[PDB]
């Protein structure tokens, strides 16, 4: 019985495994949310130059 | 310097740029391909996206105002400037940022074939862990404005990400976008109208008399008058769309969304199992022939 | 167990718009009021926050009220300004002057009627009531005087249930206004009678947070508030979800105030990070703690350093160990001892909530009560004397009739809770 | 055969869905009430009647309450998995908190709930042929499972009188801590539960952190395993009243046994193979190194160490295949060690039970399968130091009256604290005055 | 056992550049931070010098000080440069000057907290920390001043770490300024006190190197700090990879030093040899052996031969039999009798480990503690005196605030160091 104890073990940390690269990649996102703030305001500068 | 791809990928995105026989290519197409936001500047964050209409006019206009056009020569010598721009660049490889900074700039590779808009992610492979649960967008082309002039409408977060895009016909492919994927490109929106949470089913034909579909994919909250004709032709109620006689359904899976699943979930994991197991291993031992561990009731 | 929320002056309005736009957000609330959230768990308790019209539709519970309709044009103008109801929009014909007498006596005198009558129709129509919150700012002229003048009202109105203030306070630097230091003293001395919990802000502050923390090239009003809006929101977030170890608006305060008179707190938000330093640091329960912590995150300009913590309070949201939580809140008490009262055996309560902030894998919220607030109000008492004892601006507040008594009244009482807080600071082992 | 359970508060329900789920996949009633079974013959199987009752058309209900002051942990228990298990009226919810104070629990807010939970207890007790007690699991630091709580068992021990009332209590860690207010929660706390409570097994979360840490290997506990682990020790103790064995122990005896004087009723609880899987497949099981691992310090589930006391009574429960012989041999090698002392007064200081159901194995639990254990519980003088740094943090802190004004405001008068922090004192100078060895007074 | 670097100066910062680019070559760490590398026993002691960022990524434990940019600039625009966390790096508004008093007086104790702040932050993340490891410049300005006196504040705040530092010292040959000598004198005085351990290179010595035995027609300083980052990789070696008899910087410290200021090492790398050489001579121990006390080798003006070893100590990386090592050593010592202080009856430690700098077979790094640097030092004490004598310069360090004593003082115990040294030559006893 404890063979399937282990195997159980194993499906819950490759659950794991997905979760964390979930949340890396909202991180990426968030950075690329910061740089589009950033590109508008140049923008608005350049139009009143 | 350039290397031999790199010629090739510039004479590619020359000669598809050019109309007609003639060995000339307006400044209007020079201004309508390029796309600002794949510049690294301005990926980056660090310039404006109307500062790189100057830099064209300003490389291009004083030949292009006098032979009515760009020659291939001028164009090669322009991207051995860029090179040589890139040599000095604050990036760890060099040939790789050029090659892809090219493809990027000049809008060149495979496209989606309505509205022309580059996948993330090849379209064969199933959505990865993020894009799993963000919303994805409507978007068809206009036709005030001829394709190839990259404005589109845009409805936002209508289409749930639960199909592979891989399954669609081609011609179809373009239909539904992620919101990332709509930098670079003009969008005109689109008004929602008050509906539930309900979620719709999208069909459509392959040949004569048969009929493919995916089930509940678009959201109740479309609203049908904005749409063209035909977008709201292949947009049916479910169970009118079971109706119809040899139809055939697309592969769709559910995943979680892990911002926003509790600790007491934990509790009830894996208990059908365990106890359907039990329930047999009672009854065996109340049937007698167990030798092992055996239940020990009343 | 919902929560009325009023916002007074212009502070106040803008403050508030950026909240009901994060607050809309986080539960999904389209801008026309629709629900358009995507889990079961966003609307179990939307009542929380939304009254339920007629078949879908969504209102928030929020008074506007401002003396020049300039401001309230300019949210109803706005593009979730629209899911407000209109009735729920008061103001008069003239303005303050920015002058807290007016505000009080004579325009205050003439609305006020209208706004008790508006909390009172809204606070009878939920099932429970729990407190108030309310943003306005000391230095203005409107919302110190009305503002102070409606909370004395809900108080003698509702004493046994909550009320909670967040308020903006003058930085000495930053002068947008000749008499701030008048407004801020009659506010003090309204706050401390009438108020359970109030929250003091510098703008000086926020604009140090943002410039030394996100290194933000030009800054504007909108980022301010949203700082102001995402701890407000983050207060009341253990109210609105499920979580491991549920926390309430009132265990904070009967945790935090020892003795009634020391209710004023300081804020910080800690998951802020650098527009271009994200790759670089993933977020765990050690970077939160020592972020929350360092006084570059922290909203005032008096730094603990200076004091002593009586006590202090972290939310928590995200899922996450209790182990970490608790043995990095004793590993801070004991490695600093020197900095905590010691005459408590543990000054840190913690909470944990399932539910973090949309694309923030975890987030926590400070509340601490530091005797280093002192500083701030003896400033202010410094400025005040400097201009009575010649009289400088009077004539103003007194033809609109205040004896000059109150004034006097108003700096002993200031500098009582000054003393107060001072006597506790400077304690030691004897 | 039968036993009600009462769950009061935020760690007595989360420590119930682990109970429930134990007890249920144990017998292998379903998550709906069901109980599949595929002989026809064979059904007379009573033993789920400890637990569970069935309606005329066959459904199983469990014999518990779910008492709490604020709606959410209930409300989730009501949308989760059981949804269906438990009838809704079980499922008791008030409208606001005790917020962390004693005095709204017990004063103002509990007297309005306690008269529901009465008539609660009183429908249970209707369905009943041989009630033999009341599980309780409670934490004594919180305002409503301390308020709440001292006024439920004063109402029921004067209503039902002799009939016993065991509670399971998690007390306020000597140096872990959640709230400020701790110490005048527990104090009050105890002070009712003296006199209130036939058995009282005391638990302290830094202990189940401690052996979470040693002897499993999981770096970042939760609740959900101290709360697991404590279901199974509960599992432990009833499964003499659910099983067949060679010496049964009815809850009675452990009352009658384990208890000198009617004031010492509180006990220390622990378990051995607490075990890994990887690890479960390096060690052999036998009698006498559990027996061995139950009186190590390092095995307690309270943060004192018996080094520092005397044992006045032990009581051995074994579980699995055990057999007596092995028993006798382990508790007279234990008997021979230096390091374990009784007092002179009490010689046949043991009681052993022996049943042959092994313990079972949870499909997200953390505990290893194994074929044995042994679970004890013990009554031992080292407790009273647990009570004095109780008392020195309710000292430092009542020396400024540094809180009281929330407690006298919601009608307390400041005399409370004073008659019970003497009362506890009193308790501290008996555990002094029954531990002293009569060879010395003569 | 984690390590901490901290890169001082703009030799500092060169150095540390390449020093990361070798380590992270090494451990097979792309340019973008992701691990790339192909066996396990690469992965298994990446702890030591990265902490893990999310997803992947790996960041270099290690702090970069400048009082101007240029240099930082010029790091962050190196191939490399992108793997460094951005708040590492600390910088000012305006020069050191070049001047000592500058560096240590009044830009020192101005940028010295946020230092001191950052090294607090990384130092106490690490599990279980190890010694500290400095690289820094004595004639140059920021790097003399600023990194003594961040020296000094480390030793107060972790006594019982190890503290271990590399640093280039001018020379009477080629040198690059003029007031050499006054900041070279100051910043002995300062490390005698302050250090554990202390390892000293000649700029001169790194010539002969590139000139005579790679036979380089046009070195640069990329070549300098190569050799410099070869040698200070390989002595932590032993802390980060299996062997036969492992070693650490605290071991090496126990048996190199008699007594704690004897504490003062040369340094020395054989396996150097130029390309067209390279086909000649296939690598064994004996070559090792010869090659590594070959004085032409050794990284300082002072020549072995004109001082005594005290103790010295071996590192060996490869797989190769100990019968080879221990022999050789014996050897070495007997056949040479006359330059081994004859009260210790075994001078060399050794040590092995499994595996190679990548393209060697085998590698061996030396640290001997011998008599001859002394005439180092007094050299430099030289010119000082012909300096000073004149008030050459002095009227800058003197309005910076410096008492003339000072000098007086540092001079002195310069002088008792070389003397202690001379003393313990002592050629013959009686
Ligand atoms: N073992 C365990 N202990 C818990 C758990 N939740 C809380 N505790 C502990 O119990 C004490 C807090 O008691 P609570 O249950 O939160 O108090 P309450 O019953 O909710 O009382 P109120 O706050 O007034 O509602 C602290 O010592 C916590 O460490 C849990 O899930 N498991
Ligand atoms: N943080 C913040 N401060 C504000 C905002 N608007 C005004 N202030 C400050 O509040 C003070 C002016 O008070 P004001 O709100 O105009 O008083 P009112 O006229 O009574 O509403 C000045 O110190 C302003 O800098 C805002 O949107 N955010
Ligand atoms: N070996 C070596 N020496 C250097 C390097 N850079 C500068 N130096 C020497 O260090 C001295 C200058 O000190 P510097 O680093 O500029 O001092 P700083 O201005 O405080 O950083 C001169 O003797 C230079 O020759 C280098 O990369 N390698
Ligand atoms: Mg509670």
């Amino acid at each position: 019985a404890r063979f399937e104890q282990l195997a159980l073990a194993e499906r819950r940390k490759e659950e794991q495994q997905r979760e964390e690269e979930f949340f890396a990649q909202q991180r990426v996102e968030e950075n690329r949310l910061a740089n589009e703030r950033a590109q508008k305001d140049l923008e608005e500068d350049y139009i009143r130059k | 310097m350039v290397t031999p791809e790199q010629a090739a990928l510039i004479e590619g995105a020359f000669r598809s740029m050019d109309r007609d026989g003639t060995g000339l290519v307006r400044l209007e197409d020079i201004f309508r391909v390029f796309d600002d936001s794949r510049h690294p500047r301005v990926r980056d964050g660090e310039l404006a996206p109307a500062a790189t209409r100057d830099m064209l006019m300003h490389q291009f206009g004083a030949t292009a105002q006098a032979h009515g056009g760009v020659s291939f020569d001028v164009f090669m010598r322009f991207h051995e400037r860029m090179a040589e721009d890139a040599a000095v660049a604050k990036v760890n490889d060099k040939e790789l940022f050029l090659t892809d900074t090219i493809i990027g700039v000049w809008r060149l590779g495979t496209l989606l074939q309505p509205t022309l808009i580059r996948p993330l992610f090849p379209v064969n492979v199933r959505p990865s862990g993020l894009y799993a649960t963000q919303y994805m967008s409507l978007v068809w082309v206009d036709e005030v404005a001829g394709p190839g002039s990259f404005v589109v409408h845009v409805v936002r977060d209508v289409v749930r990400p639960i199909f592979s895009r891989g399954d669609l016909p081609p011609q179809l492919r373009g239909m539904f976008a992620y919101p990332t994927e709509l930098a670079g490109m003009k969008i005109i929106e689109e008004r929602l109208q008050i509906a539930t949470q309900r979620w719709l089913d999208f069909v459509w034909e392959y040949e004569e008399g048969k009929h493919a579909a995916v089930p509940g994919i678009i959201s109740a909250r479309v609203d049908p008058d904005t749409l063209p004709q035909y977008l709201r032709d292949m947009i049916v109620e479910h169970d009118v769309a079971k109706a119809i006689p040899s139809l055939f359904f697309v592969p769709t899976s559910v995943a979680v969304n892990p911002m926003y699943k509790r600790s007491s979930e934990e509790y009830g994991y894996g208990v059908p199992e365990e106890v359907k197991r039990m329930s047999r291993w009672k009854d065996l031992t109340y049937s007698g022939q167990a030798c092992g561990l055996i239940y020990h009731g009343r | 167990r919902e929560i009325v929320c009023v916002q007074a002056g212009q502070c106040g309005n803008q403050i508030g718009s950026k909240f009901w736009e994060v607050i809309s957000d986080e539960h999904g609330v389209d801008p026309t009021g629709t629900y358009q959230g995507d889990s079961d768990l966003q609307l179990e308790r939307i009542n929380v926050y939304f009254d339920e019209a007629t078949g879908g539709r969504y209102v928030p519970r929020s008074v506007l009220i401002d003396l020049e309709p300039g401001t309230m044009d300019s949210v109803r103008a706005g593009p979730y300004g629209q899911i407000f109801r209109p009735d729920n929009f008061i103001f008069g014909q003239s303005g303050a002057g920015n002058n807290w007498a007016k505000g009080h006596y004579t325009e205050g005198a003439e609305l006020i009627d209208s706004v008790l009558d508006v909390c009172c129709k809204e606070a009878e129509s939920c099932d429970c009531l729990q407190g108030f919150q309310i943003c306005h700012s000391l230095g203005g002229g409107t919302g110190s005087g009305m503002g102070t003048l409606l909370i004395s009202k809900l108080r003698e109105q509702y004493p046994d249930r909550i009320m909670m203030t967040f308020s903006i306070i003058p930085s000495p630097k930053v002068s947008d206004t000749v008499v701030e230091p008048y407004n801020t003293t009659l506010s003090v001395h309204q706050l401390v009678e009438n108020s359970d919990e109030s929250m003091c802000i510098d703008n000086e502050a926020l604009y140090d947070i943002c410039f030394r923390t996100l290194k933000l090239t030009t800054p504007t009003f909108g980022d301010l508030n949203h700082l102001v809006s995402a701890v407000v929101s983050g207060v009341t977030c253990c109210l609105r979800f499920p979580g491991q170890l549920n926390s309430d608006l009132r265990k904070l305060a009967v945790n935090l105030v020892p003795f009634p008179r020391l209710h004023f707190f300081m804020m910080g938000f800690a998951p802020l990070t650098s527009r271009g330093s994200q790759q670089y640091r993933g977020l765990s329960v050690p970077e939160l703690t020592q972020q929350m912590f360092d006084a570059k995150n922290m909203m005032q300009a008096a730094d603990p350093r200076h004091g002593r913590y009586l006590t202090a309070s972290a939310l928590f949201r995200g899922r996450m160990s209790t182990k970490e939580v608790d043995e990095q809140m004793l590993n801070v008490q004991n490695k600093n001892s020197s900095y905590f009262i010691e005459w408590i055996p543990n000054n840190i309560k913690s909470s944990v909530c399932d539910i973090p902030p949309k694309g923030l894998k975890m987030a926590v919220t400070f509340i601490g009560n530091n005797t280093c607030i002192q500083e701030m109000f003896r400033r202010v008492g410094e400025q005040f004397t400097l201009m009575f004892r010649r009289k400088a601006f009077l004539h103003w507040y007194t033809g609109e009739g205040m004896d000059e008594m109150e004034f006097t009244e108003a700096e002993s009482n200031m500098n009582d809770l000054v003393s107060e807080y001072q006597q506790y600071q400077d304690a030691t082992i004897e | 055969r039968e036993a009600i359970c009462i769950h009061i508060g935020q760690a007595g329900c989360q420590v119930g869905n682990a109970c429930w789920e134990l007890f249920c996949l144990e017998h292998g009633i379903q998550p709906d009430g069901a109980m599949p079974s595929d002989k026809t013959i064979g059904v007379e199987d009573d033993a789920f009647n400890t637990f569970f009752s069935e309606t005329g058309a066959g459904k199983h209900v469990p014999r518990a309450v779910f008492l709490d002051l604020e709606p959410t942990v209930v409300d989730e228990v009501r949308t989760g998995t059981y949804r269906q298990l438990f009838h809704p009226e079980q499922l008791i919810s008030g409208k606001e908190d005790a917020a962390n104070n004693y005095a709204r629990g017990h004063y103002t807010i509990g007297k309005e709930i306690v008269d529901l939970c009465l008539d609660r207890i009183r429908k249970l007790a209707d369905n009943c042929t041989g009630l033999q007690g009341f599980l309780v699991y409670h934490a004594v630091g919180g305002g409503t499972g301390s308020g709440l709580g001292a006024l439920l068992l004063e109402r029921l021990s004067v209503d039902y009188g002799k009939k016993s009332k065991l509670g399971y209590t998690v007390y306020p860690s000597p140096q872990v801590s959640t709230a400020v207010v701790e110490p005048y929660n527990s104090v009050l706390s105890t002070h009712s539960l003296l006199e209130h409570t036939d058995v009282a097994a005391m638990l302290d979360n830094e202990a189940i952190y401690d052996l979470t840490r040693r002897n499993l290997d999981i770096e970042r506990p939760t609740y959900t395993n101290l709360n697991r682990l404590i279901g199974q020790v509960v599992s432990s103790l009833t499964a003499s009243l659910r099983f067949d064995g060679a010496l049964n122990v009815d809850l009675t005896e452990f009352q009658t046994n384990l208890v000198p004087y009617p004031r010492i009723h509180f006990v220390l609880t622990s378990y051995a193979p607490v075990i890994s899987a990887e690890k479960a497949y390096h060690e052999q099981l036998s009698v006498s190194e559990i027996s061995n691992a139950v009186f190590e310090p390092a095995s307690m589930m309270t943060k004192c160490d018996p080094r520092h006391g005397k044992y006045m009574a032990c009581c051995l429960m074994y579980r699995g295949d055990v057999v007596p012989k092995d028993v006798n041999a382990a508790v007279a090698t234990i008997k021979t060690k230096r390091t374990i002392q009784f007092v002179d007064w009490s010689p046949t200081g043991f009681k052993c039970g022996i049943n042959y159901q092994p313990p079972t194995v949870v499909p997200g639990g953390d505990l290893a399968k194994v074929q044995r254990a042994v679970c004890m519980i013990a009554n031992s003088t080292a407790i009273a130091e647990v009570f004095a740094r109780i008392d020195h943090k309710f000292d430092l802190m009542y020396s400024k009256r540094a809180f009281v004004h929330w407690y006298v405001g919601e009608g307390m008068e400041e005399g409370e604290f004073s008659e019970a922090r003497e009362d506890l004192a009193a308790l501290e100078k008996d555990y002094e005055e029954v531990g002293a060895e009569s060879a010395d007074m003569d």
